[PDB]
């Protein structure tokens, strides 16, 4: 789900 | 007593009270007063509180006495009475509303004089009966200035009348070198 | 009457009650002057600006009345005294050892504040940044001490870590980067927090993170050490989910201040520095990636032992989930102080680790956070372990206290929110 690059 | 000795040098008076007692510009007179009345009482009550220990039957000063026996008292009696009276008129959120935008009552300026005078009743009760031992612990510069303050405010805004000062009318004029005529 | 005077028979309740008055009167008139002197100062500050713009006389005597409008409210404030019964309690939120924490509505108006209850005589000791909880004002009484803070409904990171039991490398990267930026800021104001830990970390309405404190008056210190000097029954990841569960069900309330997240050079003498708090970050980072903190043990002394021999006690389990940049970072944060990441002119020496390639570190505050608290009101304690233990061996059993004679400046700032 969540994605923070 | 003989309260006009060479001590009338009253330290901590290095100005003339027209800078902390004049109503500041654009300030609700109620706030400007209801603060000082709070202030004045709160400090006066530390004064009799350093003396309450020794107050025992023998009322008030000479030629004129503050009878608490007036409608249905000794020294310690009508002080812890009038003193406690003030505390309550001042913590009353009706006359002294701490809430933000409450307007001051119609009673307000009236109770102002009332609270003011009973303070002087306990102000003066200190200056004739128990004023002697003051000079013991180097607190004359203090009480001198502080008295030099209580009147100044009461005169600037005239919440006490001239005749009620006969108990100290000679001492008022002694301090009219920092007295804001 | 050229006389004199002396001590001897003023019975020490009216001796030192004069040392008090002299103190009272000096500080008084010193300040009565300051007050008036700035009262004047800012008045003439606005009046030099009302005739610096060619404005109408309707306009100036509205601005000028707006000024004294303020000024009056100030003296109305100092006159204010409040206590409880000027607050209504909503629910209990947390407990430390010294006292609990309370979601509170102010009967007087009705807001959502956070009430932190403390204990004088038991804590011996004898501004305005996005990243830290806002303290407004405080007031005392006989026995306890009361602080008024905004209420963060997101719960705490400890309570998060329970509900999810494990973060991903992306969830964690977010929440870590948030901590860096909080911690960075605290350090920039010349402080070391020395109390970084999960439950000490808080979540706002938009799922974002902020610190709660600064490490002045939280707690205690560590005993520096102590000494004590069969069929197994365990499966060993379970073994912690067993011990940990005993470190909250009987240790959250009436806590000790667990030594996890305590860097090593603290148990030594006073020899530490800003670097102190980055360890705890790495401690924490480890915890949410693996499932427990690095030195989690049956008992806290054991935990002391591990941190002190940390070079052989740090091991990552065989639950894989950890890149070659994750594992590196924790390692370079969980090392010797003078060698640790973020020591050498650091605090953004951390941001340049290849575990981020992060957001511009600017937009970080504007970003969808892994969990936005799904809130049902303005008094939603849902994110708190609202179960109750309530054992504080203080029990002293059975509108006082003017809360403020402040300064004008704090009047504005606190008015500009309250
Ligand atoms: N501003 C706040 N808003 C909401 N909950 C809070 C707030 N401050 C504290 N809490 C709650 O109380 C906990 C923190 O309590 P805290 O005041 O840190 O206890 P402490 O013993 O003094 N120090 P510690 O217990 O080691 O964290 C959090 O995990 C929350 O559950």
């Amino acid at each position: 789900d969540f994605k923070f690059p | 007593m003989f309260l006009s000795e060479p001590f009338v040098r009253t330290a901590l008076v290095k100005g003339s009270f027209k800078t902390i007692v004049q109503l500041p510009k654009y300030v609700d007179l109620g706030e400007w007063i209801a603060l000082n009345v709070f202030e004045f009482f709160t400090n006066l009550n530390q004064f009799y509180g350093v003396v309450a220990e020794y107050v025992t039957p023998d009322n008030a000063g000479p030629h004129t006495d503050y009878l608490w026996l007036d409608a249905n008292l000794p020294a310690s009696q009508y002080i812890d009475l009038a003193l406690t009276w003030i505390n309550n008129k001042v913590n009353d959120k009706n006359l002294f509303p701490t809430k933000n935008g409450l307007p001051f009552p119609q009673q307000f300026s009236r109770d102002v004089q009332r609270i003011m005078v009973q303070m002087f009743r306990i102000f003066a009760h200190i200056y004739h009966h128990h004023f002697d031992k003051i000079v013991h612990l180097s607190l004359e510069a203090h009480w001198n200035s502080f008295f030099s303050h209580f009147i100044s405010f009461a005169k600037e805004f005239k919440i006490i009348d001239r005749k009620e000062m006969a108990p100290l009318l000679p001492l008022i004029e002694s301090f009219e070198k920092q007295g804001k005529i | 009457m050229y006389f004199e005077r002396r001590p001897d028979l003023l019975t020490k309740g009216t001796q030192d009650k004069a040392a008090a008055v002299k103190l009272k009167i000096e500080n008084f008139y010193q300040s009565s002057v300051k007050y008036a002197i700035e009262r004047n100062e800012r008045r003439v500050e606005l009046e030099t600006e009302l005739t610096s713009h060619n404005w109408s006389e309707e306009r100036k005597s509205r601005q000028l009345s707006s000024l004294g409008k303020k000024e009056s409210q100030f003296l109305r404030l100092r006159r204010t005294r409040l206590s409880l019964e000027d607050f209504h309690t909503v629910k209990v939120i947390g407990k430390g050892a010294f006292g609990e924490v309370r979601l509170v509505q102010k009967k007087d108006t009705g807001k959502i504040y956070a009430m932190k209850t403390l204990l004088k005589s038991e804590m011996y000791k004898k501004s305005d940044s996005p990243w830290v909880v806002s303290l407004y004002y405080s007031f005392q009484d006989a026995q306890y001490l009361y602080l008024i803070m905004e209420f963060l409904p997101g719960g705490d990171l400890m309570t998060m870590l329970i509900r999810w039991q494990l973060f991903t490398e992306d969830v964690t990267r977010f929440y870590m980067a948030e901590c860096i930026l909080a911690i960075e800021t605290i350090h920039k104001l010349g402080f070391i927090h020395r109390a970084i830990k999960p439950d000490n970390i808080l979540i706002d309405i938009r799922g974002h993170i902020k610190l709660s404190d600064f490490g002045l008056s939280t707690g205690f210190h560590k005993t520096h050490d102590s000494n004590y000097y069969s069929i197994s029954l365990t499966m060993s990841n379970r073994q912690q989910i067993q011990t940990w569960r005993k470190s909250r069900r009987l240790m959250a309330y009436s806590t000790v201040g667990t030594p996890d997240y305590i860097a090593p050079e603290i148990f030594l003498y006073q020899g530490y520095g800003q670097e102190c708090d980055w360890w705890s970050l790495g401690a924490i980072m480890y915890e949410c990636l693996i499932g427990w903190p690095p030195f989690c043990s049956e008992t806290p002394q054991e935990t002391y032992r591990k941190i002190m021999n940390f070079e052989q006690t740090l091991q990552f389990p065989d639950d894989i989930h950890i890149s070659y940049e994750a594992e590196d970072l924790i390692r370079r944060l969980l090392t010797h102080a003078d060698q640790r990441l973020g020591r050498h002119g650091g605090a953004d020496e951390i941001k340049s680790h290849p575990f981020f390639r992060g957001v511009d570190w600017n937009t970080i505050r504007q970003v969808e956070a892994p969990y936005i608290p799904k809130l049902s009101s303005i008094t939603d304690t849902r994110f708190f372990p609202t179960d109750e233990l309530e054992n504080v061996p203080d029990s002293p059993a059975m509108l006082p206290f003017i809360g403020y004679t402040y300064s004008r400046f704090d009047y504005l700032t606190r008015k500009n929110a309250l």
